[PDB]
């Protein structure tokens, strides 16, 4: 399952959207439908959901050593933002590893 | 209108009460004032400096002061060999006032009928 | 509507005004600033100054525009000969007994009486009699009272009775011998006691610490924000050169109206003592003056000498968002994940901003007729917020408290003092629930000391249960609110300044680092700062952290720079530099960028706008300065998603919900170094 | 009927500002700053466009946004620069060229005036909207009769009367 | 319920506590807060007069302290600073009731003290 | 001591009104090399002490080279007397000699 894997590929996952934007509807749907389970597996992973008026939908992930990648998800769907999160997880395994 | 000087009261207390009217009125910006309340509760200056190399001797300070504290004394022969000697502080102004008080008071006894 | 906006005429000008407005308010809407002495915006109508007299058609007497209601079809005249005659006579009656104290009065230059006499008065006086001599009064070390200057505008009495709620001042005597003050020798116990001098339109009430220091026109006014708490009051800074002389509040209805805590009023004095101006590195003889190059090299060597898991960063109360994010990027770039906050609860999850903010907002709170307090003391956490709470109380708003019963300057209901009482209230065991369940706009507010509890998840779960049962959060309304007492907490939460799970586990088994860095922190616990460990301190005041430190970088104080600070409601505000840098001090984020370059990993930004843009990329709302977004709400999904944290470390039903703030007058080093707060503490200790 | 401070020279300053041909002049960004002849580094600093808030010391409202159309009330400032003291006297020493030129001279009726001024001069600028004053009063003490209405302690109960 | 707060248990830093500006009797309660400026801190000066006066010369404070209070009939006294009003300070009216030789009223303009044994004492 | 001499008390960009926080006494200041040395030190904002044996006429050119209170003229220097030397360096952490024959 991707949800359980979403604890080692990255150190932080960050989400940007707008409360009232039409293109922000899909990310709103995904967050409402998935935040509980995406946190139940890992009760301490930082998942920063942030919103502001007139902004743009995007998914941004933080990795070790401060490595960070972002993908815009404006105009997509809940399945599509799930897909983008899946590619985000895919790149997370091929990253420098820290903590030790 | 000659050398600026600081006056006291006959008991010995400074006339200046740091109302800063003199600094406010001075178009030469040659007056620097710092003040706070004295240990007895009195409102007295902590820094009273006038730049004679910058003072224009207009006497507007003498016009503005409502307690006759700052006065341009009848001393006019006070040229110095260095410019630093003309950076008048509170202490030198008080010395000048104590020196020239009698003449200034006598002149005020005349000028009071006009001022 | 039945014409809620009625029409009148002022000097033949039609002006549309709301119903119940006064002629004073109408003339204000007409663009005329009528002279006035006793009326105030935030106080009740007194109407004893007689300075608001105007002329109305079909009225033989001048009417009190400060008190006269406006009737439809009314005509108001403000420039007739009788108007000016009355104004001049009133000014003359004001000035006959007033002592000639302008040269020694501190309000000269900002005296409403003086300007109003200049404009609406005459130039000559026909009074040659002996004046009335009034002895001065003692109210404490904060306010200097020159009672002979008093015009008896009664503003002090109304303010003390209404805003402060102490009601300790009154009018003694009668007629000319009418006297103002307290019959007995009393010390003004008001925490917002410094507002009276600003509200005093004359020099009768003057700030004792500010007395005879400097003049109003000698100052440069810089609009700033208050960092002494989490409310962030909008203030103006007045300075003469590089030295701060006084700090005054400024108008912000949505935040603090026209009010300022005396702590935020008198703590500027501390900026003159124990100041760090030069970099210091601990040598064999001890700490000594060294260059920024030397100090930065030593810090880089100390940082690189240790493993990434042996480096801990702690953020103080007064660190700005820029320095916090810069240091977080610095420590993350080197594999370190140990983050701590001096404001506590550094491990609290921060996924939804609404979960740790005031969703009703401060001004939206005034729409609530019922308010619930859960383990908070707004009087000592935010006296301005407490004053706004009292204002809400003044027109029917009922308040409930769950926690320690303390003096809050208004009547209230004490439901309980422990989480068991909260559980009983949520179960239905208390009548307060039904009052909550019947209130149209109920409100619940929780302080930060609750968030400092080890069982904070359980308390939050119980609060959410009560909110759901009482419908506190519903359509078009959100009575759920989270407040704080420190400014830097909100920006750290929003930027994700939180320790990694690996660092949390390392604390759990007791791993102890060797490299410790302080960002202006002086109230750390001993458990996060091991003895014998190298300490790199950045700050602007010599204090406990500085003394134990090994390398010191003289930073910038909030009065010297422009840092970002967001209050607990989530409104972005920024300070402003009023005086230049003290000593060889440098910009905090510039310091951290220099350290990053020296270590071997440069930060990708090289400007203040660049780091602010980095913040915006981290969180979009940072760009919106002096505004606030509406946070999203996710119902009980968040609570059901943090259920495991509730399972571990279960609820403690015995620990009371208290306030961790035990010293109002001293909370940070600047407060700990201020002479005025110490004087107030001694005065409160000399009353016994 | 039109009456907006209609007894002064300000009307003569209202007009001659709307003269045709003279009211259509425009310049590009940084273009006017080229004509200044001042050192080029002047435009590198940041500036604040704002109106100072009303001082808490006084109830005066003339120097506030309330009389906006009456008097130019928008100010442009610069970040303060390094300052120190004279070793011999203690007077404040500084080297800022832009220390006071704004707070003494630069005054503007509207924010857009200062925006155009900065744009044509090339000064990078920040806009800070001043807070609006509230005229509506509170529910308590809303009118003078509220000081003495029944809300203070409720309706008097007629239970202490003789014969109750 | 609503227990009292113990002010004496509050910790006070020693360094800040010992540098609070107190005052002599003068015109105020003894030992009250004294306003101070940042001048003299770099030179470590904690005396008002020491900021500007140098040496052991007689200070103006000592001069005025050598003048005994003045006994005047009535309840209100008028102070000009000189025999002729125009040569001194603006006229000041100072309350004389509740004042004694021990506790007189000091001039805010000139520092001269006055008292009256007319308030039934 | 290492770099605290040039860094601790540096106030200002480095101009005439600036303060380098450096106190020095130069011997042979009115000499050919010492004059330029003093003019170089003071122009950065340093306190300079100039004791001299020759005439004040030959030394007046040095007076302009510093700001108010930063040019110290000590006439009638005796190199055989250590009292004047002790007074010359009583406040200076830097000593520069150019007395040559
Ligand atoms: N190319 C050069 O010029 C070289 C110069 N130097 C050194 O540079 C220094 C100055 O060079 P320069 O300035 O060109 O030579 P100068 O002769 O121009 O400088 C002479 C200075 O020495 C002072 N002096 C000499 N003897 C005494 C004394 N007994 N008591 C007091 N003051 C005395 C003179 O004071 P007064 O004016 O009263 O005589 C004058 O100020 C010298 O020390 C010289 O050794 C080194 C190598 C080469
Ligand atoms: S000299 Fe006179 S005018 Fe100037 S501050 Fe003193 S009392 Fe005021
Ligand atoms: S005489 Fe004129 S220039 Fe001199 S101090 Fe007085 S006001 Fe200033
Ligand atoms: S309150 Fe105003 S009018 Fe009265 S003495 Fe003070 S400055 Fe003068
Ligand atoms: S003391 Fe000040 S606020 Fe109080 S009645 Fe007198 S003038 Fe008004
Ligand atoms: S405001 Fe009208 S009499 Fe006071």
């Amino acid at each position: 399952a991707w949800r359980n894997s979403l604890s080692k590929s990255m150190q932080e996952l960050r989400i940007h959207l707008c409360q009232t934007s039409a293109g922000s509807k899909g990310v709103r749907d995904f967050i409402v439908a998935n935040y509980a389970e995406m946190k139940k597996a890992n009760p301490h992973f930082p998942i920063l959901i942030r919103e502001c008026a007139g902004t743009e939908a995007s998914l941004t992930a933080r990795y070790d050593f401060g490595a960070e990648k972002s993908v815009n998800v404006q105009g997509a769907t809940t399945g599509a933002v799930q897909q983008q999160l899946e590619q985000l997880i895919l790149a997370g395994q091929s990253m420098p590893k820290s903590g030790e | 209108r000659g050398e600026h000087a600081l006056r006291r009261y006959p008991t010995g207390e400074e006339r200046c009460i740091a109302c800063k009217l003199c600094e406010a009125i001075c178009p030469a910006q040659a007056i620097t004032i710092e003040a706070e309340e004295r240990e007895d509760g009195s409102r007295r200056t902590t820094r009273y400096d006038i730049d004679m190399t910058k003072c224009i001797y207009c006497g507007f300070c003498q016009e503005a002061c409502p307690v006759d504290a700052i006065v341009e004394g009848p001393n006019f022969e006070f040229s110095t060999e260095t410019r630093e000697e003309l950076l008048y502080d509170k202490q030198k102004l008080l010395e000048n006032g104590d020196k020239w008080e009698t003449e200034i008071a006598t002149n005020l006894r005349t000028e009071s009928l006009y001022r | 509507p039945p014409s809620d906006h009625l029409e009148v005429f002022v000097n033949e000008q039609p002006v549309k005004i709301p119903k119940g407005s006064s002629v004073l308010q109408a003339c204000d809407a007409a663009g005329i600033d009528i002279p006035r002495f006793c009326y105030h915006q935030r106080l009740s109508i007194a109407g004893n100054c007689r300075m608001c007299l105007v002329e109305v058609e079909k009225v033989p007497k001048p009417v009190a525009s400060c008190a006269m209601p406006a009737g439809p079809g009314m005509k108001i005249k403000t420039e007739t000969p009788m108007v000016k005659k009355a104004r001049e006579g009133v000014m003359e009656f004001l000035l006959i007994n007033h002592p000639l104290d302008c040269p020694i009065c501190d309000q000269g230059g900002e005296c409403d009486l003086q300007d109003q006499a200049m404009i609406f008065g005459s130039d000559r006086s026909r009074f040659v009699e002996a004046k009335r001599a009034v002895e001065d009064k003692n109210l404490g070390p904060l306010v200097k009272t020159v009672m002979t200057r008093c015009i008896q505008c009664t503003r002090c009495v109304r303010f003390a009775s209404e805003v402060a709620g102490t009601a300790e001042l009154g009018v003694t005597g009668r007629g000319r011998d009418s006297e103002i003050g307290t019959y007995v020798e009393k010390l003004m116990g008001s925490e917002l006691s410094g507002n009276v001098v600003d509200l005093c339109p004359v020099g009768a009430l003057t700030s004792k610490p500010y007395a005879f220091t400097a003049r109003s026109w000698e100052l440069k006014g810089t609009e700033s924000i208050d960092v002494s708490d989490g409310l962030g009051a909008n203030i103006r800074v007045d300075a003469r050169g590089t030295e701060v002389m006084r700090i005054l509040p400024r108008l912000n209805e949505a935040v603090n109206e026209e009010w300022l805590s005396d702590k935020g009023r008198y703590q500027y004095d501390g900026l003159k003592h124990q100041r760090l101006d030069k970099p210091m590195v601990k040598g064999p003889k001890g700490l000594q003056v060294a260059t920024w190059q030397d100090a930065l090299g030593a810090a880089a060597a100390a940082l690189t000498s240790a493993a990434p898991g042996e480096v801990r960063g702690i953020a103080g109360k007064l660190a700005d968002a820029e320095s916090m994010v810069a240091l977080m990027d610095l420590l993350r770039g080197l594999g370190a994940g140990d983050l701590a906050h001096e404001g506590g609860f550094s491990d609290m999850p921060a996924d939804v901003r609404s979960t740790y903010t005031a969703n009703t907002t401060v001004q939206g709170l005034e729409q609530s007729d019922l308010v619930l307090l859960v383990g908070t003391n707004p009087r000592w956490e935010s006296p301005v917020f407490n004053a706004r709470l009292r204002k809400m109380f003044l027109d029917g708003t009922q308040v409930g408290l769950v926690g320690a019963p303390v003096d809050l300057t208004y009547k209230y209901e004490h439901v309980g003092s422990d989480p068991a009482a909260l559980a009983a209230l949520a179960a239905g065991q208390h009548p307060f629930l039904e009052r909550l369940k019947k209130a149209a706009r109920p409100a619940v507010v929780v302080g930060p000391g609750v968030l400092r509890r080890a069982d904070r998840e359980a308390v939050m779960k119980a609060v959410h249960e009560l909110c759901g049962k009482a419908g506190v959060v519903k359509e078009g309304w959100n009575g759920f609110n989270v407040i704080h007492d420190t400014a830097s907490r909100v920006a750290a939460l929003d930027m994700g300044f939180g320790p990694s799970a690996a660092a949390r586990a390392r604390r759990a088994q007791g791993a102890q680092p060797k490299v410790v860095y302080l960002l202006g922190s002086d109230d750390y616990s001993e458990e996060d700062v091991p003895e014998g460990a190298f300490v790199i301190y950045q700050g602007h005041h010599g204090d406990r952290g500085a003394s134990r430190a090994n390398v010191v970088l003289p930073g910038a104080a909030y009065t010297e720079k422009s840092g970002l600070y967001v209050n607990f409601e989530g409104r972005v505000q920024q300070t402003r530099a009023a005086v230049p840098l003290v000593g060889d001090a440098r910009e905090d984020w510039a310091i951290l960028r220099a350290l990053s370059e020296v270590v071997g990993k440069r930060l990708p930004y090289d400007s203040h706008a660049a780091v602010r843009a980095r913040l915006a990329g981290i969180a979009p709302h940072f760009a919106n300065i002096d505004a606030v977004q509406t946070p999203v709400w996710l119902n009980g999904e968040y609570v059901k998603g943090v259920e495991a944290l509730a399972k571990a470390a279960p609820l403690q039903p015995s620990a009371p919900l208290t306030s961790t703030i035990s010293n109002f007058y001293m909370t940070d080093a600047i407060s700990r170094a201020s002479r005025t707060m110490a004087k107030c503490i001694q005065a409160r200790q000399q009353t016994k | 009927e039109f009456a907006t401070a209609s007894a002064d020279y300000s009307i003569a300053m209202k007009k001659a500002a709307e003269i045709t041909g003279a009211a259509e002049s425009a310049m590009g960004p940084k273009e006017g700053g080229f004509t200044a002849g001042v050192p080029l580094d002047t435009f590198t600093r940041k500036a604040r466009i704002y109106a100072p808030a009303r001082t808490a010391s006084q109830s005066g409202l003339a120097r506030t946004v309330d009389f906006a159309t009456t008097t130019p009330a928008w100010k442009i400032e610069f970040e303060p620069t390094a300052k120190w003291q004279n070793p011999l006297m203690g007077w404040t020493s500084s080297a800022d060229p832009l220390e006071n030129v704004g707070r003494s001279a630069l005054v503007f009726y509207t924010k857009e005036e200062a925006m155009r001024f900065c744009e044509k001069l090339g000064w990078e600028y920040e806009v800070t909207e001043p807070n609006k004053r509230r005229t509506q009063r509170t529910k308590r003490y809303m009118q003078y009769g509220d000081n003495f209405g029944t809300k203070r302690a409720g309706v008097p109960d007629l239970s202490t009367l003789p014969s109750n | 319920v609503v227990p009292t707060f113990d002010w004496k248990k509050v910790p006070v830093p020693s360094t800040t506590a010992k540098d609070i500006p107190v005052t002599v009797k003068g015109a105020t309660p003894a030992g009250d807060l004294r306003a101070t400026s940042g001048l003299g801190l770099g030179d470590g000066i904690k005396n008002h007069t020491d900021k500007w006066l140098d040496g052991d010369k007689k200070s103006p404070m000592e001069y005025i302290n050598e003048v005994a209070p003045i006994k005047v009939k009535g309840l209100v006294v008028a102070s000009y600073g000189s025999d002729d009003p125009a040569l001194g300070c603006p006229v000041e009216y100072i309350n004389l009731k509740g004042t004694s030789l021990e506790n007189p009223a000091v001039c805010k303009y000139t520092g001269n003290r006055y008292y009256s044994d007319d308030w039934k004492g | 001591y290492s770099s605290t001499l040039m860094t601790a008390d540096k106030l200002g960009p480095g101009g005439r009104s600036s303060v380098s926080g450096i106190t020095a006494t130069v011997f042979g200041a009115n000499g050919f090399l010492g004059s330029y040395i003093v003019n170089e030190l003071a122009k950065r904002g340093s306190q300079v002490v100039c004791p001299f044996r020759s005439t004040e006429n030959e030394a007046m050119h040095l007076k302009q080279m510093g700001d108010l209170g930063q040019i110290v003229l000590l006439p009638e220097l005796d190199i055989r007397n250590d009292d004047d030397i002790k007074r010359a360096i009583s406040r200076s952490n830097v000593i520069i000699n150019c007395v040559g024959m």
